[PDB]
């Protein structure tokens, strides 16, 4: 359920703010089809432009950013993790009501459901970065 | 390390396209691929699980839980093997023969399932009918014909099934 | 349910402006066209434009017809210029992914109502 | 107003495609569609020449790989239905490992495609498969629930008529099961399909 | 295991000692598996000794 505005930044290498400045024009940052693009995860909300000056070691340069604003689709991830492990929740609420004298039948069954809860665990973190939260 | 070329050939010819005609060298190799590591990797670890799954034949038909247990851990090795070979490779639109061989030992295991299933149903269903009313293929009336005529048949049939695919393939 | 809903002048004696707007569905990412159908004609293609920008004109209407895409409010717009009483038919918008066609009607899923035109001299 | 572009020959035949050359492994190209148009931009128009290579895809590498898996997975799942009620454990064993296969198999058929944020036929296939392995679970639950005694018949007894050593009947649900399941997977399999073949 | 084992290397066409030590672990548990099958198979009464 993220949304992150990431940013595109420019600016002169060599010249300070003293030799080169830049400057947005009226309409400076366009799009065209902006749904058709390879943003498979994602969806683009709006961007918007800025400036700003940041000083370094050499100098005072004008910094020209674009943020990019991108909200996360639910779906893949609904279809990978969500509903499978609800389903094998369902699976081992299964068990209630099978005899309790089938030992081994419902034994099998609710450590199975631990089992296929730990291999969900484990392929739900693959497409994240190694993060060291909870998400 | 997994192909021995049987020969090399050099062609020279003409080559016309909508610019010219063009001078053309060809240097070909054929390569024939060794087999040991498939051996090793595939048809072995497969030949091994079909030859498994004919344990239930000698188990009693009461076991249910245990012949059950046997026939699909068989058939989920199966599937594994299937897997851990088509994650290495394209996606070809057509079977190989490889294909071909893992496709007929998940026919013959799911047989093997299918052969108990068979047998607990005309046990446990026609068992109490039938007394209310009260090679060639076994008497449909005895699991223990049934059982015996599965042992004897089926390494026959998966030995001719390796035999025609050997023959056809080498 | 997906539909694409026509507006615009029917009768001039000129200049007009057909504008298309979508809903139901985003036809952004689909070639969207303008055709044309008189009585006792075949729907054919007047323009059409892609997902890139790029437009494409019958040579009929080429230098007469834009045509332009707001793909922010899924719409596509035809300016009629230069028009004349042979031009008098019934005008149809179309979107789809342009598969064997992007001149043929068959290749678009989508179609709208269709929208009348005349011009009296 | 500077540079316009022209295809040399007539559009049709001057984009052209070498018979021998064709690395297209699950592709078939039907054919080329070859148009030019102008693009409008900021800095000005510009003429655009375009060919569009029509593209199929072909189906028998999923139908090997994702089909025939999870149609012997519903049909293993289905196997259950023939086996005596008393066989807990066993009925228990078939329902939970056709779950996980199918499980595993929904898992590992996204590998293939880019993480689209929409559902896709073999993803609606998948989930249709697990709904009839899940139900068929369902169905030895409830069998297993209706059950009264824990023991099958014992091979030489005659189970008296229900209108000693009682026995436990036949389930009706299994018997009504065993045809209601594979024919409505077979109807499922039949629209499915010619819903999406023919398209 | 056996799968598994030759991962990371060539697809070398003859068997390392890697592979005889796993094929001769694989023979020691089949023929465990197959022993355990002689058992029952001479196993006369279903019902385990009571306490
Ligand atoms: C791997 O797989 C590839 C792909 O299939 C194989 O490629 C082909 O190999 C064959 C032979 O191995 C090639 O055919 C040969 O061409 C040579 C040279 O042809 C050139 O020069 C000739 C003289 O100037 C000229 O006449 C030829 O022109 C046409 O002429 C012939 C005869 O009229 C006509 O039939 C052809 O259509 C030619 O196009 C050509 O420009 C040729 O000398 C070879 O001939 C043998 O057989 C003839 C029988 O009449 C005999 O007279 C000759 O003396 C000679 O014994 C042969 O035709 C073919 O061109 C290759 N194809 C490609 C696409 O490269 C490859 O061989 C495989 N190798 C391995 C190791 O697996
Ligand atoms: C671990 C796995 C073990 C499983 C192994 C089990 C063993 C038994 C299976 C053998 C499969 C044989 C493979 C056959 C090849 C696969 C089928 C195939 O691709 O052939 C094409 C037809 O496909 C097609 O109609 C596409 C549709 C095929 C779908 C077939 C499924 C039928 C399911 C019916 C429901 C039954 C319910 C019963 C329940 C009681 C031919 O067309 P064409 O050349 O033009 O190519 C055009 C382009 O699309 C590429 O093909
Ligand atoms: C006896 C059991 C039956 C096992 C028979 C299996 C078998 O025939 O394997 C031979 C050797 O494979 C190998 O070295 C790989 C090791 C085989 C190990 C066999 C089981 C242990 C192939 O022979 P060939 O000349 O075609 O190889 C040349 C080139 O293809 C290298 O592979
Ligand atoms: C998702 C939850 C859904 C819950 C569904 C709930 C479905 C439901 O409520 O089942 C009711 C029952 C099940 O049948 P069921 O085979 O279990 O019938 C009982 C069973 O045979 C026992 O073994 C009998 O005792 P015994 O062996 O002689 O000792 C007992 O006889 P008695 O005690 O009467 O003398 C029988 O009643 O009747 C139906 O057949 C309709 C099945 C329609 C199934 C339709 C399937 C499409
Ligand atoms: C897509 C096509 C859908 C077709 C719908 C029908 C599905 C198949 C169900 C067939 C049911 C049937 O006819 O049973 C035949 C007999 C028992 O019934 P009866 O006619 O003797 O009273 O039983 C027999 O003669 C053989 C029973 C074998 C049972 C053991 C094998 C289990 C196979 C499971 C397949 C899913
Ligand atoms: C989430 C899964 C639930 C399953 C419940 C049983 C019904 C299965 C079909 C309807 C449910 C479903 O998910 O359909 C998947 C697709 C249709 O997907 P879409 O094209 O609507 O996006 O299906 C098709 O492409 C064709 C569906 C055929 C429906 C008619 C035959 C049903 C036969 C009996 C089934 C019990
Ligand atoms: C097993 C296979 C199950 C097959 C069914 C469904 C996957 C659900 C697909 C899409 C669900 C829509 C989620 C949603 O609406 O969330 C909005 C979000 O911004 C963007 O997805
Ligand atoms: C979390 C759900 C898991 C599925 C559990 C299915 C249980 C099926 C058993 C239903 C028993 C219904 C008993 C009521 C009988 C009656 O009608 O009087
Ligand atoms: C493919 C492997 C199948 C498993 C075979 C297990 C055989 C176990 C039974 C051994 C029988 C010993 C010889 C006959 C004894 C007898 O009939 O008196
Ligand atoms: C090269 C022909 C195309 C493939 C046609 C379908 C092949 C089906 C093979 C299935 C064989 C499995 C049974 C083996 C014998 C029991
Ligand atoms: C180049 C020669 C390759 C030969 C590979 C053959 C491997 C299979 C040999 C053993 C198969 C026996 C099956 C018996 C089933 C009871
Ligand atoms: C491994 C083959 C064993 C054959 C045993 C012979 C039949 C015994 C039936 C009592
Ligand atoms: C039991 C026969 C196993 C298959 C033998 C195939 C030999 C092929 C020629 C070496
Ligand atoms: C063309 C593929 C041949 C594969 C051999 C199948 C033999 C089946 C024998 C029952
Ligand atoms: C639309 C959500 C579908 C989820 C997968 C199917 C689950 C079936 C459980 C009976
Ligand atoms: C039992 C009904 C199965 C229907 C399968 C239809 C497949 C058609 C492929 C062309
Ligand atoms: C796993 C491949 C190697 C198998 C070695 C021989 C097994 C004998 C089983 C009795
Ligand atoms: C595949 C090896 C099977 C060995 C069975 C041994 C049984 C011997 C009974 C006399
Ligand atoms: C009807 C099931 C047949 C299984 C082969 C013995
Ligand atoms: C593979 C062992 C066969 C035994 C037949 C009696
Ligand atoms: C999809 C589940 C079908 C259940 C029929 C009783
Ligand atoms: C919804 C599945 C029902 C199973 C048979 C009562
Ligand atoms: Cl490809």
């Amino acid at each position: 359920m993220d949304e992150h505005s990431c940013p595109l930044e420019f600016s002169s290498y060599g010249y300070p703010r003293e030799e080169i400045v830049y400057q947005w024009k009226r309409s400076s940052v366009e799009v065209g089809d902006t749904r058709s693009w390879r943003l498979y995860q994602f969806s683009f909300v709006g961007l918007r432009n800025t400036t700003e000056v940041v000083k370094t070691t050499s100098g005072d340069y004008v910094v020209m950013s674009v943020y990019f604003d991108l909200s996360r689709r639910m779906g893949y991830f609904t279809i990978q993790t969500y509903i499978p492990c609800t389903l094998i929740v369902v699976l081992s609420w299964v068990s209630f009501w099978i005899n309790k004298d089938a030992v081994p039948a419902r034994t099998s069954l609710g450590i199975t459901t631990v089992l296929t809860m730990t291999t969900l665990s484990t392929i739900a973190r693959k497409s994240l970065p190694k993060v060291s939260y909870v998400t | 390390p997994q192909f021995s070329i049987v020969e090399h050939r050099l062609v020279s010819r003409n080559v016309v396209f909508a610019t010219g005609a063009y001078p053309r060298l060809s240097l070909s190799f054929r390569l024939k691929r060794n087999i040991g590591y498939f051996i090793l990797q595939t048809y072995m670890p497969s030949i091994l699980i079909t030859i498994l799954s004919w344990v239930s034949f000698w188990i009693n038909y009461d076991a249910s839980a245990a012949r059950v247990a046997l026939g699909i851990t068989t058939v989920l090795t199966m599937t594994t093997i299937n897997t851990h070979l088509r994650e290495t490779l394209p996606k070809i639109p057509y079977v190989k023969a490889i294909d071909m061989y893992l496709m007929g030992c998940f026919v013959f295991v799911f047989l093997a399932l299918l052969e108990y299933a068979f047998v607990n149903y005309i046990f446990f269903g026609r068992g109490p009918q039938r007394q209310k009313k009260l090679i060639k293929i076994p008497d449909l009336t005895d699991v223990n014909a049934i059982d015996r005529w599965s042992r004897i048949v089926f390494p026959f049939t998966f030995s001719l099934f390796n035999l025609v695919y050997w023959l056809y393939y080498v | 349910q997906v539909q694409l809903q026509e507006s615009g002048g029917g009768l001039v004696q000129g200049s007009l402006r057909v504008s298309c707007a979508a809903s139901g569905r985003t036809f952004t990412t689909y070639i969207m066209a303008w055709f044309r159908q008189a009585p006792g004609k075949e729907r054919e293609f007047l323009a059409a434009m892609d997902q890139g920008r790029i437009q494409y004109y019958g040579d009929s209407v080429r230098g007469r017809f834009t045509i332009s895409r707001d793909y922010a409010k899924n719409s596509v717009d035809l300016q009629l210029d230069g028009l004349r009483p042979e031009d008098t038919a019934v005008y149809y918008c179309a979107a789809g992914a342009g598969f064997w066609g992007l001149r043929t009607a068959s290749s678009y899923h989508y179609w709208g109502q269709g929208t009348q035109v005349t011009v009296s001299s | 107003a500077e540079v316009v572009y022209e295809w040399t020959r007539e559009p049709a035949r001057s984009v052209v495609v070498a018979e021998d050359g064709s690395r297209l492994n699950q592709y078939d190209l039907l054919g080329q569609t070859v148009d030019s148009g102008i693009v409008q931009s900021s800095t000005g128009e510009y003429v655009v020449m375009t060919t569009h290579f029509h593209l199929k895809r072909k189906i028998g590498y999923f139908v090997i790989q994702t089909y025939l898996p999870c149609i012997m997975t519903v049909i293993l799942s289905q196997v259950s239905f023939w086996l005596n009620r008393e066989s807990v454990p066993a009925r228990t064993v078939f329902g939970v490992t056709t779950v996980l296969t199918m499980t595993t198999l929904s898992i590992s058929a996204r590998n293939s495609l880019p993480k689209v944020a929409y559902a896709t036929a073999m993803d609606w296939f998948i989930a249709v498969c697990y709904a009839f392995v899940f139900s068929a679970l369902i169905e030895f639950a409830t069998v297993n629930y209706f059950t009264k005694r824990g023991y099958a018949w014992d091979g030489k007894s005659v189970v008296p008529e229900k209108p000693k050593k009682t026995f436990n009947s036949v389930s009706k649900i299994d018997r009504l099961s065993r045809i209601a399941f594979p024919l409505l997977f077979g109807i499922f399999n039949l629209v499915y399909w010619a819903t999406y073949l023919n398209r």
